[PDB]
């Protein structure tokens, strides 16, 4: 198919893997533990 | 040069028969899902991931045939 | 040409003659990756009202996604250490889930329907399973290729057409998603192209020309389902594959 | 705002990154091999024209 | 270009066959729905959305084979 | 170049064998769903047999796809 | 370092700047008229190819 | 002649006129009066 | 091809598809303009040791250039207000004087030998004389076109072939400098190309092959003279032209 | 296209007339130098006559150049 | 096609005769400069700008002919 | 390509004529030098650099016509 075979392969793959490493570091260090802080806080007020 | 495009479009037509092997596939999977939920109402939250898994992991074999059809049509 | 919606156009541009710096430059694909990153950033940064415990109505969505992917990867790899592979099993979800809702917006563009990126991501996950399996379990990694107690005179056949299914796994996982997103978008654009030329013939067709419009509305209703289900099926198969690679059956 | 937590993301995910570099390199060579075909040797937005050479144009 | 346009019509003819998959498929889903309601009439509002879901997901595989015929007729 | 056009007909016809593969994966997971629904304590016992049977059935649907790729690319 | 002195450089040199704008505009139109000739319509570094159109190539 | 007729006319003329306006403002306000300060200073010490 | 030394190559690059931003980008011509600007900045900034009155040995050079262009434009336009046009008469010098010494360095490049820039600069100065003359002196600006007390039956001929010499002035002033710099550089490169192939034949030619080397050294000695004299002749003709345009004869 | 080649010969031959123009500007400024050197107080009196004679002599050398440009471009 | 380049190079050869109108030009200007300085030793700093002016402003008419030669040779 | 290479030789022949300008030119400069030294033998170190300068600036116009011949012979 003509449209998914251009010269832009390295473009696609470069910004894609930059976004993957970005979201991986970003999710893992920032955004998943900001939910888990809510979890441990709710359970800590629940246990008291 | 007309023969190449002609047999190209004929082969792209031939390579969509395999989707009847996926329609019946999704059918039998959700049919067993219905018969399994109906005869045991507490198994839904255990059998539903296997249902979705079997659904898409069976379609994939019709979508391979559709990609052979797309590589014929447009490539 | 109903497939013109996937054209990649360069916007901001950069070139040289010393070094090929044309790899990185802001492009339609690249701009929509920036948009995906800013949406995923927006779903967690300004969602949380002033770091409140109670977790306002927006945060219930990103609560439920978290919980339905924790309770999914606990039921697949489920061993001594399942949580060490949980950020990857979540960030493989959210990219595909957001990049298949952004693509539903009418004048927009499917990141997921580029086979060269998704097949590359699938090959990356497959080699990262084989290397991880070899590192963790030595030469006995190949014990994955014999199923169970089997009769020995038919074991090498059941090894050959087990390994063939083992490296079909490299491209199947990506091409499933690529085929679903590409076929859905191409279906919607072709039916829109047919109902447009249906409604430009004689004025009796704009009367009772509501039923093909309703059929296109029904297909768009179907297309969110076929877009979210694939985002879930990716994250269930690359949990099962880490179960096979980490734990030998 | 957000407190960064030092999660281990390198002593867990190294073969994914090694595989990423390998697929990056292999797709680089695949792109260079595909950018010189008969169909795409006269598409003017390829990076050949930005450095030196011009128009083989013998097919 | 008469040969390739004659091949277009044959290809659109061949790409009609894959609809029989959906035609048997929707039926197997609704047949399981009926046989599940008859075994248990209390599980209706749990089972019937799954039947509608299987209807949609098999009708998608039907339309994926219809769209190839609509390409080969006109596009 | 009749052969260059007739390899495309072969690549089209050789893709029909996935018809069996899709129905096959359906019958396997259908029996798995029925077996879990009848006996709820058999999932962790019999689920690797289901994954095994799926892997075998896909590979024996995949033969047709690799023959189609050899006809279309070789 | 250097103390800037406000010298009058606008109420003295305005026709030079007006002439500069006029020659700038006239050379813009001259460059656009010269970039479409028979000799230079297939030189791939012209700014036609970076936006849209490709290869008239009928001479 | 082939070398002085490329597409780079607007390039040449753009950086050239930017340099001309630059050197004009730059010379006139900075560098000519820093010589003329030396002149007036030498003559002011000379007259005393 | 002895004229390959004037090729313009793009280096840093910039492009788009929205707007033609290819006008400005760092190029060989552009990089040598940056070098000319930094040299002219270097001749006055770090030349002055800590703003000392005494004016160290480097500052005698930029003292003498200043004085030889003040005493040149005082003897040309020389009216009530000659100093108001002195920064332009100096910055037309220093560009051409520095851009014809930088071009003498062997692996370097002549800014001055681009006819499209120098002819453009000449047309800019010519229109900026005509507009200034019309603004300052109304409809009687055309009194420049009659020389002196002349017999009236031959005045219109002496007006036509005065105005023809008036708008030959637009391109002559630039093409003089362009021709001198281009012919000098092309002469040096062609004689180097001939003496190179003179010295690759049989070994008796490298013996007593010092005289063509001395001829090329003599031409390089001549070329600084023909490069600085043109930088002076530009700044004397565009002082005489402002004498004509500002003061009516 | 003999005419397309023979206009270049004409553009070459019609450029010979500048021979007179260069010698002319030389003779004018030569007489100006001799006149200033004999009578030192005549420069500001007779210098516009020199600039006038130069302008006339160039224009009457310039006729050949504009004929050459008409032959080479028209 | 050979005729165009042939007459092109012949015309480019013809269009360098005008430099003998510039060699003699620079000669007569510096000759008058020498004879004017020799018969009055205090006129050098007044006659030298007119010398440089007449020198280059007379060459220009040989350099026009050389540019006609360059536009023939390379254009 | 025999015609254009025959025209190259004729063009290099025509581009030799412009050297007579320099041949008369250097002589007019040095003739004025001699006639200026004979009128005044004290102005030697003032006049003679101007004679060398006029020598160089006319020899440049000679070499500008020689280089066209060197182009038409080889380049």
């Amino acid at each position: 198919m003509p449209q998914l075979v251009p010269f832009y392969f390295m473009n696609q793959l470069t910004y894609g893997f930059l976004l993957m490493i970005t979201l991986l570091i970003l999710f893992s260090q920032f955004f998943l533990p900001m939910i888990l802080r809510l979890y441990v806080s709710r359970l800590f007020i629940s246990k008291l | 040069m007309q023969l190449v495009l002609a047999a190209k479009y004929i082969g792209a037509g031939i390579s969509t028969i395999g989707l009847l092997g996926a329609g019946i596939g999704i059918a039998i999977v959700f049919a067993a899902l219905i018969n399994g939920v109906s005869r045991n109402p507490s198994i839904k939250d255990t059998v539903f991931p296997m249902a979705i898994l079997g659904f898409a992991l069976s379609e994939a074999t019709g979508l391979f045939c559709l990609m052979v059809s797309f590589l014929l049509l447009f490539g | 040409s109903p497939l013109d919606q996937f054209e990649i156009r360069t916007l901001f541009g950069l070139q040289s003659s010393f070094i090929d710096l044309s790899c990185l430059n802001l492009t339609t694909f690249s701009l929509y990756t920036i948009i995906v990153l800013l949406v995923i950033t927006s779903l967690y940064t300004l969602t949380n009202n002033n770091n409140k415990i109670i977790g306002s109505r927006w945060l219930i969505s990103q609560e439920a996604i978290y919980d339905t992917i924790m309770n999914m990867t606990k039921g697949q790899i489920g061993g001594k250490n399942w949580g060490l592979y949980f950020p990857m099993i979540f960030t493989l979800f959210m990219f595909i889930f957001i990049a298949n809702l952004i693509s539903m917006i009418p004048y927009s563009f499917a990141l997921s329907a580029h086979l060269v990126f998704i097949i590359s991501l699938s090959i990356v996950i497959w080699l990262g399973n084989t290397i991880l399996g070899l590192y963790k379990h030595g030469w006995v990694f190949f014990s994955l290729f014999v199923p169970a107690g089997t009769p020995l005179p038919l074991v090498p056949l059941l090894v050959i057409i087990e390994t063939l299914s083992y490296f079909a796994r490299a491209i199947s996982l990506g091409l499933r998603l690529g085929s679903n997103i590409l076929a859905g978008h191409l279906l919607m654009v072709i039916l829109a192209g047919l109902t447009f030329n249906f409604m430009l013939i004689n004025l009796f067709t704009l009367v009772f020309g509501f039923v093909p419009l309703a059929m296109i509305l029904a297909i768009m209703m179907l297309e969110f389902a076929i877009g979210i289900i694939q985002g879930y099926v990716w994250a269930i198969l690359t949990a099962s594959y880490l179960k096979d690679a980490v734990y030998l059956h | 705002m957000l407190k960064r937590f030092p999660t281990p993301i390198l002593k867990v995910y190294w073969p994914f990154f090694v595989a990423g570099a390998a697929v990056y390199y292999g797709m680089s060579k695949a792109a260079d091999l595909s950018s010189n075909t008969k169909e795409f040797i006269n598409d003017p937005r390829n990076p050949r024209f930005a450095k030196g050479g011009k128009f083989v144009e013998v097919d």
